[PDB]
RNA sequence: CUUGAGUCUCGUAGAGGGGGGUAGAAUUCCAGGUGUAGCGGUGAAAUGCGUAGAGAUCUGGAGGAAUACCGGUGGCGAAGGCGGCCCCCUGGACGAAGACUGACGCUCAGGUGCGAAAGCGUGGGGAGCAAACAGGAUUAGAUACCCUGGUAGUCCACGCCGUAAACGAUGUCGACUUGGAGGUUGUGCCGGCGUGGCUUCCGGAGCUAACGCGUUAAGUCGACCGCCUGGGGAGUACGGCCGCAAGGUUAAAACUCAAAUGAAUUGACGGGGGCCCGCACAAGCGGUGGAGCAUGUGGUUUAAUUCGAUGCAACGCGA
């Protein structure tokens, strides 16, 4: 807004492992406010991945976030009617927001039977740089690098 | 500031004393604005004339980078 | 092939482009590069960053001569003046002198007419 | 302007002395004024406007100092 | 008769004028060296130039035009105008204290001279720039604005032209009427005190429709000249004069209108500016537009498809 009087909102910690990261992630995965179904799909997926990995849920999911977390994105900007993609920095919280969002979407458009399975093997291949989401980290990174010569106004 | 040629009452600025003209030319070679030095108008005109004369006689460079 | 150990690098910084020509003391060129020749056209070719990349690429392009020191001729208005110098300095060249070589008519010839953009 | 990167000189401050010499020498000034032709009447107009606005600014801030803002 | 007007002597400042010479920076072109895929240009592009070696960088050469810095609401000139440096010929201005003439003055129809830029004639010159022109874009079109080129011209000598928002839109000469801050150039007395010439800004009285002007008057007077008499037609036609021409000058009528005009005021508008707000942008999340259906609307049909709402602010509206 024109004001910057936005305080921060409180968000619940997760029951299974006390992770607000999982609460944010489930709030992204959620549709129509069916929060119980979202948390259940997600705990299912993270235990499927905690077995197909063995690391942990918290940690397999952090390993999927880091390998997908991007560090620089572009920002549209109009100069002479021409529209400039200017690579700006990101605060850590926008990094993980983007990571979780891209991951949920690249899992939504997958082709397994259920959705918890899509998210499980998505976060797995995310951790191994074979998923659409690390691909979008790649696209955003090379998008910032190409127009990096505009790293100024 | 303090215009000098009136202080000592010089009649004519005499292109020959380059060391004098040395102070009213930039080290790139350019005459320095009379506003910046505080020289008086008549004397700044004598200054410009003598500097251009000593340039023609090649005792001062026209520029820093001949 | 040969070695000089001492160079003079000419920077042609225009508003549209930036050219970095490396010669020897007597003006014989060793190598060169340009912002447009480095993967940028139009907007980016006229940026300090493209100039910088062109300066480092021209550094690489004179690797085979073992030059260490460089005088610096900067020519023209463009923003590619300082970025190219820092590129040549960070590249591993020991800068020794820096001279601005922009032509200044002491009148001179009539410039083109103003653009009515 | 010529710049001597002196003994023991950090390159960045000699860069800045270069910047100062070019800025007070009038180099970008001259290139941007000389890029295009100027009608004599046009530049007489512009110099006169510069000087008149400068003297008007002088006397404006001269009448200002003798007033209280609040 | 000497104060108006003018002459003589010392000095001072200035891009005043005419003629010749000379210098540095820079552009373009030529000869060659190095060197290698670009350059150049634009809002973005293309035309154009470059592997037949461009651009870049260096050395040498030719040529033309203008004179960065000084530089300044600084100066000089009747005005138009005048700017590197040197020399020759030349006009004027102002200052200081005198000597001289003795109203010799002011203005000026007709006339005569000078008179930016463009233009014209003859003969040179031609770097850069650039009407015309050509191509490349832009656009609905684009005979433009932008880009790449480019000829007259711009330069010189002589002659012609005689017009400009040739403006201070303010005729010349003379006299008088509070101030303040500066610039520039003389000069008297000792940084201080006087007196002159030119000149920038603010402002009093006064004047003015107001805006403003205001000792450099648009204030208070006198002399003389030019000019105006509603807007359009029209500074046009015809005729005279002038011109090589382009055209200049002098200069109507019929006819038509009730206005056209100036200054200032309140709004509004601006692809003027400054500062702020709003699910207005950005960030997001979910919808509509596609399908089946409900309903309203329009329109067609009908005897009737009752009448009304019908940009936002009508269309699940009166209902
Ligand atoms: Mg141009
Ligand atoms: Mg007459
Ligand atoms: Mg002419
Ligand atoms: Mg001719
Ligand atoms: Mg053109
Ligand atoms: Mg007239
Ligand atoms: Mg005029
Ligand atoms: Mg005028
Ligand atoms: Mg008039
Ligand atoms: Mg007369
Ligand atoms: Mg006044
Ligand atoms: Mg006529
Ligand atoms: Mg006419
Ligand atoms: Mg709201
Ligand atoms: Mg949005
Ligand atoms: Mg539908
Ligand atoms: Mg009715
Ligand atoms: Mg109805
Ligand atoms: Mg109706
Ligand atoms: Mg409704």
């Amino acid at each position: 807004p024109r004001r910057r009087v936005i305080g921060q909102r409180k968000i619940l910690p997760d029951p299974k492992f006390g992770s607000e990261l999982l609460a944010k992630f489930v709030n992204i995965l959620m549709v129509d406010g069916k929060k119980s179904t979202a948390e259940s799909i997600v705990y299912s997926a993270l235990e499927t991945l905690a077995q197909r990995s063995g690391k942990s849920e918290l940690e397999a999911f952090e390993v999927a976030l880091e390998n997908v977390r991007p560090t620089v994105e572009v920002k549209s900007r109009r100069v002479g009617g021409s529209t400039y993609q200017v690579p700006v920095e990101v605060r850590p919280v926008r990094r993980n927001a983007l990571a979780m969002r891209w991951i949920v979407e690249a899992a939504r458009k997958r082709g397994d039977k259920s959705m918890a399975l899509r998210l499980a093997n998505e976060l797995s291949d995310a951790a191994e740089n074979k998923g659409t989401a690390v691909k979008k980290r790649e696209d955003v990174h090379r998008m910032a690098e190409a127009n990096k010569a505009f790293a100024h106004y | 500031k303090f215009c000098r040629f009136t202080a000592e009452g010089v009649q004519e600025i005499d292109y020959k004393d380059i060391a004098t003209l040395k102070n009213y030319i930039t080290e790139s070679g350019k005459i320095v604005p009379s506003r910046i030095t505080g020289t008086r108008a008549k004397y700044q005109r004598q200054l410009a004339r003598a500097i251009k004369r000593a340039r023609y006689l090649s005792l001062l460079p026209y520029t820093d980078r001949h | 092939r040969k070695q000089v150990s001492d160079g003079v690098a000419h920077i042609h910084a225009s508003f549209n482009n930036t050219i970095v020509t490396i010669t020897d003391r007597q003006g014989n060129a060793l190598g060169w590069a340009t912002a447009g020749g480095s993967g940028f056209r139009g907007s980016r070719k006229s940026t300090p960053f493209a100039a910088q990349v062109a300066a480092e690429r021209c550094a690489d392009a004179v690797k085979e001569y073992g030059i260490k020191n460089l005088e610096v001729m900067v020519k023209g208005p463009g923003p590619g003046r300082e970025s190219t110098i820092r590129a040549l300095n960070a590249a591993g060249f020991r800068i020794t002198n820096i001279t601005d070589v922009t032509p200044i008519p002491h009148x001179g010839c009539r410039p083109p007419k103003k653009r009515r953009v | 302007p010529v710049i001597k990167v002196r003994e023991n000189e950090p390159f960045d401050v000699a860069l800045r002395r270069f910047k100062r010499s070019c800025e007070k020498a009038g180099v970008l000034a001259e290139v941007r004024r000389r890029e295009f032709y100027e009608k004599p009447t046009t530049e007489r107009k512009r110099a006169k406007a510069s000087a008149v606005k400068r003297h008007a600014k002088k006397l404006a801030r001269e009448n200002a100092r003798r007033t209280r803002l609040y």
